[PDB]
DNA sequence: CGAACCTGGTCTTGACTCCATTGCCGGATTTGTATTAGACTGGCAGGGTTGCCCCGAAGCGGGCG
DNA sequence: CGCCCGCTTCGGGGCAACCCTGCTAATACAAATCCGGCAATGGAGTCAAGACCAGGTTCG
């Protein structure tokens, strides 16, 4: 009849040391409007430019040490489905349809 | 401000929250749909679990596993991201959504009234178009650039417009053309006249085609011109078309936009007060229904006007998100994850979020565009109240998804279950038996359920001694019960109170604390005197145990709420330890007095003495043991440790009749000797046989003057005496002692032929259906009394059943009528009496068809019993709702005013005798004025108890009249004084400064609703309470003069002729079920009448006569006539009970006139707010406001609180709770609920401060001596 | 909640922090900050034989046989029959 | 009282020995994304139920010109 | 003797609450992730002897 459960987490019991501690680093980020974020990170950790804020944008470290910026790619454009299936000699046929059209439209 | 919540609280303001707070709050943006892995069982990043965001669930230990220690602590990890911590920060820390598309909060959109309906002036069922994108609606506009431009634009207006003229100018002609062409075609040949007829009709219907095509483009181009001109904000474009042709044109003149974004500007581009201004000109200078709108959309104005508040917080940008601890999903045995049903909402919300981002990204038409941003604004409103707007968001099967506002309202509500109850460690419970032989500060207490209840105490003793080496042993040998563990709990268990419960809870005494002690069984031994307080009847009926911890509580439960100290009614002062069914019985027949009976004394000598006295009670003992002395039988003892009684002793030995010393002789009973033995020392000889009203005037009387342990002691010894005489008494109950009348056949037979005569006319038809039940009832009735009379006369006194019964242990007499005799008329199921009726006796048995009969009326019964508990459960409710605030906080209000007794009115000889309310009504009171008797001495000088001697002085004295102080007249503003409360009806003396005298009051009220045997009961009761207009709705008189009674066609046309000059009160719709008031004879034409005589019989509504006679007429009548129903069922309240009720009914003052000082006409204000304000504004502002006393009903006074989280849980807790927010109303925390709710210790009893802060040193004197 | 607090074992590990502390100060001080410093008992971090070789300035060596005489002294029921009940 | 001697440990030294700890490559599986060409172009539980309040409209009366 | 609006009342509609009632199928591919097995170790521990005497114990 008695039934139980978990919140899979971890409870462990120690005494709250508020003296003896690991000693810690503080660094500042700054995202892109104008907001300052100060991130305790440890001493023996290398600090990382690129980092998620608090704010929830990128935040980019405060000092310029000129994390690189995107290194990536576009994924596909509309223009890229064209392109991959026509050809531009077709393209330019229909371009001058259409502007051999709107100069019938336009002055007759 | 501190969120850290250290113990120093004193007020709680709510407040409409920014979304800048609200992105101050969080800790990070979720913003991915999952939830937790499938396979690994962690949470995601960016969801609604993120470690990152929400907090790690392994304490100190990071998600990447980098850092597993507490001292790594305030550190976050480069890899995992996350604050290294105590894994319960997941119950605080907050996460929020940015929003691409701006949603409206549902609370101000979709309640009664509509706040941003009210806030824009615009209609709700338009606003509805506007925020679910349906219309479209122009919110700015260049004025003054279509103002220097529009007669340019009206040439180009006229441009256009003349080109639809030459359109149709060539169309027409062009077609008159063809037409002629026609015609050309058609008189050129030979042919059938009407086709070409057809033909040219053909034409002329092309060219009314041109015609009115041609007009309905014009009407077109005007109707969109016209728009132009009278183009201005707040105007909505409805059915979209008007819009699409019309923005290309002078779109650089207006913006107009839809949805949530143009409200977001249309309260962007707006003052507040200039519409303040023009709200408040409008409501100068207006008339009626405008000004009353005027002023209901000012309230709010005005709300978001005098607070730090915006309305740009009323639309919403960021969207926070709960704590996931709050809403988790746990695991059972086997992966079955139960989740809480808001992460669905959430999840709808990302999904919906995203997918709008990613359509705003790519470009997107503009129907899909609307459409996800409509889904979007119902996602956000499914999140916050799904199933506020249009259909309810369900599951699995129908069922309706909890949201988050589900989670406060309702019957799972987070006020009201929180304000329902808590399961609490260190309790428990069992069925209870009966304890006869315990002492009356005890319990008796099952050993294993202490074993459990104790257990830290008695491992920690065990630990004191060495039997075990830790704690953990300890816990072992508990569970091993070695036999020396017994003999532990025995000490930790010696003076430690415990308290015990019976649910349900009726009142203040259902709560006792007894000291336990150790005994053999499994069942909890109770005390037989405290079943009466409890209502425990041993039927197997549990009881629930609890246990203090601290020594404070263990102090409260030692002293307030110890057996010993509780005696006495809470409600009316009269005992409840007092002796009940058994003893009651016991002692009855201990002290009755039988002549007739063995060793009985006569004073008769021949050659022999008298040969009755005894010398000695204990001679009396040896010669009752002995069997010469019955213990009924009169004797003449000769008495030493015994007072006599005033007139023997005041006749002996005149200064005092000292007892320790002296001797004297009485003629009583051995039984009534010993009986006075219980008694304590000082009090005198009784010589009475002790019926049960008896015995109750005897423990008043100790309890008045006796110190209350004595009294505990005396009741304890009756208990005893009461149960060892009980078992002698003899009272059994055989069916040979079950004696029947003899001659109740030819009673039978009398009123038998009497029913048949009656029914015979009936079948005879000179009389109805309804007059023939009504003389068989009344039969029937008269045969009822007749048997009842016989069998009263027959019965001997020695019989048992008649012995109960004029003891007064239990019973009426009508049961013993029902048992020997005739049960007579048993009632329809409708409530009507079935005319048969029953003729036998229970034990003459019944007739299948008389059991049948009697089955209604017994069921009947028991329905009506489950309804009555439950609505007097339910009236016990409001009435706690109403006087949880009214508490003694000073000793005097020191004012004169106060309300009069009739107090033993005199007779037309002049012979004053005693009123019989004067018990509930003039005890316990404290005299404001003095009492002189015929300008002779002060009798009772002012600010005295008012108990039994100088009332009995005030009797002597001959005067009834008394100006006495009441709660209806307590000048303290904050609650009562404790002179005008009087003397505390349980303790005996002076109330306190701490007492919380409204929910004794409430108690009080609210407890014999069961008792209450039923308009005319319960409802009547609460309809009073509610102050609602009665059925039996009955006029009183406006004014003197004798009465214009008439009884027209079919009803009554009753008016009044008034004695001065006035107008005659019309009173058209009195029906003809109402009658004649009789009062003073029967009321007659030409009556002169008082100025609150009432005309008819019924019951007035109390408005009427608070508006004729004002407030003190209304609170003396409202007394009266609640006392009548509690008189009724024999239940004696005492009367200050309600006037604490009704004091609360009359707070609080309407207004007629403004002033000039910030007050509507209509609105309730507290009388002495407003009495204060007017002493101040009497300078500078000099307008007081015409203020009028008003009733309000009790949930009325409810919902007239003062504190948003003191109403919080009673009625409409959203549309509370949103204008509270709206108002930013803080709370100062002074009373009680609000304090209970927050757990703080309340300020009443124990928790005021002047009790809270008491400083404890020795006496220095001590303190050096040792 | 099966990953509640039990609370008695709570306050059962609180005893056995305090009579551990009373059985590591029965011996001698240099052979208690070994043990402390070897099992993290007074911070948190197990300092390793160099650690304490360091803390001590001795060899590796003399900690291993410190610490074994160490292991030695503890291991008396006399000592330990507390400790036995612990587990 | 001085030389002989076993044992308090105390600490060094080398010498060895086991073992995680990156690290690197190679393979396995696992997740995410793109792509399928005949035509095939607007649905549905809610549902009710009570009750109470609120506004709109109707009806009428009453004070005015 | 008519006018005009304001008061009053009925009536319907909307809203809060609550229970009843219902209650197509792969492939191609890349990229990531994991995990499996030697191979750099250097570090962390571990036998074993040996040298430091210092102080009680033995014989003279
Ligand atoms: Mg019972
Ligand atoms: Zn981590
Ligand atoms: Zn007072």
């Amino acid at each position: 009849r008695v039934l139980r459960g978990s919140r899979l987490g971890a409870v462990s019991y120690e005494t709250d040391r508020n003296h003896d501690l690991a000693p810690r680093q503080i660094a500042r980020y700054r995202t892109d409007n104008g907001e300052e974020f100060e991130v305790p990170f440890a001493d023996d950790a290398e600090i990382p430019g690129t980092w998620l804020c608090r704010n929830g944008m990128e935040g980019t470290l405060i000092e310029g040490d000129l994390p690189e910026p995107k290194k990536v790619k576009p994924p596909r454009t509309h223009w890229d489905m064209l392109l991959e299936r026509r050809s531009i000699e077709e393209l330019e046929e229909l371009l001058k349809e259409r502007l051999e059209l709107i100069r019938s439209r336009r002055r007759g | 401000g501190a969120m850290l919540d250290v113990n120093f609280f004193d007020e709680l303001r709510i407040g409409l929250a920014t979304a800048e707070d609200i992105r101050q709050w969080s800790y990070g943006e979720v913003k991915k749909p999952e939830t937790i892995n499938y396979r690994t069982l962690k949470p995601e990043k960016d969801g609604l679990f993120c470690e990152k965001i929400f907090g790690p669930t392994r304490d100190w230990e990071c998600y990447c596993g980098k850092y597993k220690r507490v001292r790594f602590k305030g550190i976050i990890c480069e890899r995992c991201g996350v604050e290294v911590t105590r894994a319960k920060v997941r119950r605080e820390r907050m996460g929020h959504i940015e929003l691409a598309a701006p949603v409206t909060h549902i609370w101000y959109f979709k309640g009664v009234p509509s706040r941003l309906g009210y806030l824009l002036d615009l209609a709700p069922k338009d606003l509805e178009k506007i925020i679910y994108f349906a219309a479209y609606v122009i919110t700015s506009v260049d004025e003054e650039m279509r103002h220097n431009e529009l007669s340019t634009l009206e040439a180009e207006m006229a441009v256009e417009r003349k080109a639809v003229e030459d359109q149709r100018d060539g169309e027409l002609e062009a077609r008159a053309q063809k037409l002629e062409a026609d015609l050309a075609e058609l008189e050129a040949e030979g042919a059938k006249a009407d086709a070409r007829r057809k033909v040219r009709d053909g034409g002329e219907r092309e060219m009314r085609q041109i015609r009115d095509r041609a007009q309905r483009e014009l009407d077109r181009l005007e109707d969109i011109w016209s728009t132009f001109t009278k183009l201005a904000p707040k105007q909505l474009i409805v059915d979209e078309n008007l819009y699409r042709e019309l923005v290309d044109r002078y779109g650089e003149y207006f913006t107009g936009a839809m949805g949530a974004e143009s409200i977001q500007k249309l309260i962007e581009n707006f003052d507040i007060d200039a519409e303040a201004e023009s709200l408040r000109d409008v409501i100068r200078n207006g008339k009626g229904q405008k000004k009353l709108r005027a002023l209901k959309r000012l309230k709010v104005v005005a709300a978001f006007q005098q607070s730090g508040n915006s309305p740009m917080g009323m639309v919403l940008d960021a969207v926070p998100v709960i704590p996931p601890e709050l809403r988790p999903m746990v695991q059972l045995d086997g992966g079955r994850f139960a989740t809480s049903d808001l992460n669905d909402l959430y999840r709808r919300v990302i999904n919906r979020n995203n997918r709008l981002k990613r359509l705003i990204d790519l470009g997107a038409p503009e129907i899909i565009v609307n459409n996800e941003k409509r889904m979007l604004q119902e996602s956000v409103d499914a999140l916050f109240d799904n199933g506020r707007r249009g259909r309810p968001v369900t599951g699995p099967g129908n069922r309706p998804l909890k949201s988050l506002s589900d989670l406060l309202k309702g019957k799972q509500g987070r006020f009201r279950q929180n304000l329902l109850g808590k399961r609490v460690d260190y309790s428990g419970r069992s069925v209870i038996v009966v304890g006869p032989q315990l002492k009356l500060h005890q319990c008796g207490l099952p050993k294993l359920m202490a074993l459990e209840l104790f257990k830290p105490f008695v491992m920690k003793r065990l630990v004191d001694l060495n039997h075990a080496q830790n704690i953990k042993s300890a816990k072992r040998m508990v569970e091993r019960q070695r036999p020396q563990v017994w003999d532990v709990l025995e000490e930790v268990i010696a003076e430690h109170p415990v308290l015990l419960n019976r649910a349900p809870t009726l009142h203040r005494l259902g709560i006792q604390a007894f000291e336990p002690m150790l005994v053999e069984g499994k069942a909890i031994q109770l005390h037989p005197l405290v079943c009466e307080a409890f209502n425990a009847d041993f039927d197997g009926d549990q009881m629930a145990v609890h246990l203090p911890l601290s020594a404070e509580a263990q102090a409260e439960a030692r002293i307030l709420m110890l057996s010993s100290n509780n005696i006495l009614s809470p409600a009316s002062g009269r005992p409840l330890a007092m002796p009940r069914l058994d003893m009651v019985t016991g002692l009855y027949y201990l002290t009755t007095e039988v002549p007739g009976d063995t060793g009985e004394y006569q004073p008769a000598s021949g050659d022999h003495p008298e040969t009755g006295v005894y010398s000695s009670p204990a001679e009396a003992i040896m010669a009752a043991d002995r069997g010469v002395l019955s213990v009924r039988a009169k004797i003449k003892v000769r008495l030493t440790q015994l007072r006599p009684p005033v007139e023997i002793e005041a006749e002996l030995f005149g200064h005092s009749g000292w007892q320790p010393g002296d001797a004297w002789m009485a003629e009583t009973t051995l039984g009534r000797v010993m009986f006075n033995e219980l008694l304590p020392l000082g009090y005198p000889f009784v010589n009475k046989q002790m019926h049960k009203k008896v015995q109750a005037a005897i423990i008043n009387d100790l309890a008045e003057r006796y110190p209350m342990i004595v009294v505990a002691q005396t009741v304890d010894k009756l208990k005893d005496a009461g149960f060892y005489w009980a078992t002698r008494s003899g009272v059994t109950v055989s069916m040979a002692d079950v004696l029947v009348p003899p001659r109740k056949k030819e009673i039978l037979d009398h009123y038998e032929e009497r029913a048949d005569k009656v029914e015979k006319q009936f079948q005879r038809g000179a009389l109805n259906h309804d007059e023939r039940n009504e003389a068989l009832v009344e039969i029937w009735k008269e045969a009822t009394d007749e048997v009842g009379q016989a069998l009263r006369e027959h019965y001997p006194d020695d019989n048992p059943i008649i012995t109960i019964v004029d003891s007064g242990a239990t019973g009426n007499f009508t049961q013993t009528r029902t048992l020997a005799g005739m049960k007579g008329l048993v009632t329809n199921p409708k409530g009507e009496f079935i005319p048969r009726p029953v003729k036998s006796s229970f034990r003459e048995g019944l007739t299948v068809l008389e059991y049948f009969i009697n089955t209604h009326g017994a069921r009947k019964g028991l329905a009506d019993t489950a309804l009555r508990t439950a609505d007097s459960g339910y009236l016990t409710r409001r009435l706690v709702d109403v006087s949880q605030d009214v508490i003694v906080r000073e000793h005097d209000c020191q004012t004169e005013r106060g309300i009069v007794v009739e107090l033993a009115e005199r007779a037309p000889d002049g012979t004053l005798i005693r009123d019989p309310y004067i018990e509930t009504s003039a005890y316990a009171r404290t005299l404001g004025t003095d009492a002189v008797d015929e300008a002779g001495n002060v009798i009772v000088e002012r600010g005295q108890d008012l108990g039994d001697p100088e009332i009995d002085a005030l009797l002597a004295a001959g005067i009834t009249q008394v100006k006495v102080r009441s709660v209806l007249t307590c000048a303290t503003s904050t609650g009562v004084c404790a002179t005008c409360y009087g003397r505390s009806m349980a303790t005996g003396k002076l109330v306190d400064i701490g007492e919380a005298v409204g929910i004794v009051a409430a108690q009080s009220i609210g407890e014999p609703g069961t008792q209450l045997t039923m308009t005319g009961g319960l409802p009547r009761v609460q309809e009073l309470f509610e102050a609602r207009v009665p059925r039996g709705k009955a006029p009183i008189a406006d004014v003197t003069g004798r009465v214009r009674l008439e009884d027209g066609e079919r009803f009554y046309k009753i008016t009044i002729v008034p004695d001065d000059g006035g107008e005659e009160v019309v009173y058209d719709k009195i029906s003809k079920r109402q009658r004649l008031r009789v009062f003073k004879r029967v009321l007659s034409d030409g009556d002169h009448v008082e100025v609150g005589q009432q005309l008819m019989e019924g019951s007035a509504d109390p408005h009427e006569v608070l508006r004729v006679q004002g407030p003190r007429e209304v609170q003396i009548h409202l007394v009266r006539e609640v006392q009548e129903v509690y008189r009724a069922q024999g239940v004696s309240i005492h009367d200050k009970h309600i006037e604490v009720i009704v004091r609360q009914m009359l707070r609080r003052v309407t207004i007629i006139d403004s002033g000039s000082t910030e007050f509507l006409p209509g609105s309730l204000i507290d009388r002495a707010e407003f009495e204060a304000e007017n002493r101040r504004v009497v300078a500078e502002g000099g307008e007081p406001a015409a203020g009028r006393p008003v009733l309000m009903g009790i949930t009325k006074a409810s919902l007239a609180t003062d504190s948003w989280l003191s109403a919080a849980s009673f009625q409409e807790t959203t549309r509370v709770l949103t204008d509270a927010a709206i108002n930013c109303r803080s709370d100062k925390l002074n009373g009680l609920k609000e304090n209970v709710i927050i757990g703080k210790l309340i300020p009443a009893g124990t928790g005021i401060n002047r009790y809270r802060n008491i400083a404890v040193q020795p006496t220095e004197e001590a303190r050096a001596a040792a | 909640d099966s990953e509640a607090v039990v609370a008695v074992d709570a306050v059962s590990f609180t005893l056995l922090q305090d009579q551990l502390q009373s059985v590591l100060d029965t011996l001698s001080e240099r052979e208690a900050g070994v043990v402390r410093l070897r099992f993290g008992l007074t911070d948190g971090q197990p300092r390793t034989l160099d650690e304490i070789g360091q803390v001590y300035g001795v060899t590796r060596e003399r900690i291993r046989q410190i610490e074994s005489k160490t292991m030695s002294k503890l291991r008396h029921p006399s000592r330990s029959q507390v400790l036995r009940d612990y587990l």
